[PDB]
């Protein structure tokens, strides 16, 4: 299906590209599982040292979107045949990162 | 869509105050579609002494004008300055709306302050347009929140990358690059970042996006500030200026190449720096490149870009992913060597993949062979490949001289 | 809009195993490094919790051999062992980073004195030959 | 509780005002500084010092055709 593009904002972060769009106001073998591993894709030699010279969370959070969520989903592999519509998403400040005041 | 007419329960509402106790259906259904009908005769009358008379606007001398025109006597009192008013009567499961009409003493309209005399009908001519547009004389038509200091940071940089010029760029991305407190202010790059490489669908601007890239990896450069809860979003952009097909607005002399390799050494690096076995950010986006490549029906830029991706993560992943499929080689001269349409554009891209692909299996066919190398390219597919590895193996022994 | 605050993929409790385990099998106390050992070669649930345990070996035995400490990579070689003949984990995505942490223990020079536990460091060499084989 | 246990844990919260203080001091000033800096960077600038621009750079002066608008008039409101 074709993609045109629908912008919701106009009004916060990349209202810099929706004014230039002009969009106004709300208006709108090898793939066996092995190959993959990383003892068989990474240079891990390189490590070897050679004469080198809980109540609260002990290890850190992961980002649960990266870890979890499948953004290659918003990956646009052809513009023209994109297989789903695209939609414009709202900041959403995620305050498990720290050095964010809120 | 349908005849609009009075409802019928009006009727008995009005019945009764003649004094009709019951009125049945039938009955009332026979008045409302007369009182509607003659509605519609002076709705469709009124309308033509507004018209004629040009007014758009249907005063209530219009109705008074119509219905003299059916001989039926005026409705008196509807010519003063009023308006629409309706009082709400609840009471005992009666329910209805009336006036509520007031009263004023009589020496207080013998003593009311007059208006002022009204104007007689004068002329004035003036000029529309002279030979030409309407002159500009007056008888005319006229024609959380970021606070403030870091607000107009992030405007200045943003547009300081969407090419005025170039030194303002290269000081906005020296600014990204090495500034200590921009965290924030990361979500809403990555916000823009993310969209603007989107907004490439509607406008295919190579230059914006390589400007999007340069700003990409002038965030990474940044010691201060910790990407790792932003990278899902950064991830699908430099993939987007990977793996899409059309990159450029005119495809023949756009060299979207470069935005590929480019784009491609960004993945690289910021797989490099983030990837971690509760991420699988590198196994999941080799798993894309490699079922983006080994599928058919994609276009020579998608994979001229998945084959750039996949050679640029390092050497292990071209000799389990790349090396395999060398015998697609064939698959592509058979549209470079001999092809019925010369004067297309896939022939550009075709040998743009076969450079690429030669350029960067050549470290690897001298990695995963003997040394003499004779006629490892007559065994190779096209007997191409083989002289590009004879170059490398020469360049390598240039490399060990020169140390 | 505030994304939620996320929770880690460990019960607050299992962050202690997690703790109590490790704090075990840097070798203390000789039993207890068997208790913890007793656990991590048969624990069944000991997935999902076996990227914390592969970065601590790895990071550990890097900033381990900074100074040559013998026994810090002796418990965490026989750590490395005790991972390995469990049966219900899957350690082939984890392998990258345990194989050159063992060839480092083999392949590299020792800080600490050269002889006298030159005899454990060719069992250092034993078992991390071992378990590279 | 461990084999069968499951209850969650959070990552450790700052709440106080000392800490919290001083990240929105220094960040507010950290921004301010990068900003001041790409702007006379980016233009027309002056210098206490014989040739310094690396070093405190200053905004050059320049003039305005109405100077009461800009000074008087509020811009946060």
């Amino acid at each position: 299906d074709t993609k045109p593009r629908v912008a919701e904002w106009r009004y916060g972060p990349a209202r810099l590209w929706y004014d230039m769009l002009g969009v106004p106001e709300d208006g709108s073998d090898l793939l066996a599982d092995e190959n993959f591993l990383m003892v068989t894709q990474l240079h891990w030699e390189d490590d070897i040292i050679w004469d080198g010279e809980p109540w609260y969370s002990i290890f850190p959070i992961d980002n649960e979107d990266l870890v979890y969520g499948r953004w290659e989903d918003n990956i646009i592999w052809d513009a023209q045949a994109m297989p789903r519509l695209l939609e414009p998403p709202v900041l959403t400040l995620d305050p498990n990162d720290e050095n964010l005041i809120l | 869509l349908s005849n609009t007419v009075l409802p019928s329960e009006s009727m008995k509402v009005v019945a009764e105050s003649m004094g009709i106790a019951q009125i049945q259906e039938e009955t009332c259904q026979l008045l409302t579609d007369e009182v509607s009908y003659r509605i519609k005769e002076i709705a469709q009358d009124a309308l033509k002494f507004m018209h004629m008379g040009k007014r758009q606007k249907l005063t209530t001398s219009d109705i008074d004008y119509a219905l003299k025109l059916k001989n039926v006597e005026p409705l008196y009192g509807f010519h003063a300055q009023e308006f629409i008013p309706f009082r709400f009567a609840s009471g005992g499961g009666r329910e209805l709306y009336f006036y509520e009409e007031k009263e004023v003493d009589l020496s207080d309209i013998i003593n009311t302050p007059l208006p002022r005399v009204p104007l007689d009908v004068c002329l004035k001519a003036h000029w529309l347009s002279i030979e030409g547009c309407q002159p500009a004389i007056p008888e005319n038509p006229p024609p959380h929140e970021l606070s403030v200091e870091q607000q107009l940071y992030y405007k200045e940089i943003t547009e300081a990358c969407v090419g005025s010029c170039e030194a303002k760029r290269a000081e906005a991305l020296q600014s990204i690059a090495t500034d200590p407190g921009l965290y924030q202010m990361l979500p809403r790059f990555s916000t823009f970042i993310s969209e603007g490489v989107r907004v490439n669908v509607v406008q295919n601007n190579l230059a914006l996006l390589i400007y999007l890239m340069r700003m990409v990896k002038a965030l990474m450069d940044n010691p201060t500030l910790y990407l790792e809860k932003y990278v899902h979003e950064l991830i699908p952009a430099v993939m987007t200026c990977i793996v899409s097909r059309q990159l450029c607005l005119r495809p023949d002399v756009d060299n979207h190449w470069a935005l590929r390799d480019f784009a491609a050494r960004l993945v690289a690096q910021i797989c490099k720096h983030f990837s971690t076995t509760t991420n699988n950010i590198q196994s999941r986006i080799t798993k894309t490149f490699t079922k983006s490549w080994v599928d058919e029906k994609t276009p020579w830029t998608t994979r001229y870009g998945s084959i750039a991706g996949l050679a640029e993560l390092g050497h292990d992943v071209i000799k389990t992913l790349i090396l395999p499929r060398l015998q697609q080689e064939g698959e592509r001269i058979r549209s470079v060597l001999d092809g019925p349409v010369l004067s297309n554009i896939d022939r550009i891209g075709a040998d743009h993949v076969q450079s690429l692909l030669l350029k960067h299996c050549a470290p690897v066919l001298a990695k995963l062979r003997p040394p003499p190398d004779n006629q490892d390219a007559y065994r190779a597919e096209f007997g191409s490949l083989g002289p590009l590895l004879c170059s490398q193996v020469v360049k390598a022994r240039a490399q060990a001289a020169l140390q | 809009r505030l994304k939620p605050r996320s929770i880690h993929e460990l019960s607050v409790e299992q962050q202690l195993y997690y703790k109590e385990i490790t704090e075990a099998c840097v070798g203390s106390c000789e039993a207890k490094r068997a208790e913890a050992l007793q656990s991590i070669a048969t624990d069944p649930g000991l997935y999902q919790m076996l990227p914390r345990f592969s970065t601590f070996i790895s990071e550990g035995v890097r900033v381990n051999v900074v100074q040559n400490n013998l026994a810090l990579l002796i418990y965490l070689m026989r750590m490395v062992k005790a991972l390995m003949d469990n049966p219900t984990l899957y350690l082939e995505k984890y392998v990258h980073e345990l194989i050159p942490a063992v060839m480092t223990c083999i392949v590299s020079r020792q800080l600490c004195l050269r002889p006298d536990v030159d005899n454990h460091w060719a069992l250092r060499d034993f078992a991390a030959r071992l378990v590279a084989q | 509780p461990h084999t069968y246990i499951k209850t969650p844990t959070y990552r450790e919260p700052v709440s106080d005002y000392q800490v919290l203080r001083e990240k929105a001091a220094s960040q507010r000033r950290d921004v301010e500084r990068a900003l001041t800096r790409f702007m006379a960077k980016t233009g027309e600038t002056q210098s206490l010092f014989k040739d310094d621009v690396s070093t405190f750079p200053l905004i050059a002066a320049r003039p305005f055709t109405i100077p009461y608008l800009t000074a008087l008039l509020p811009s946060e409101l």
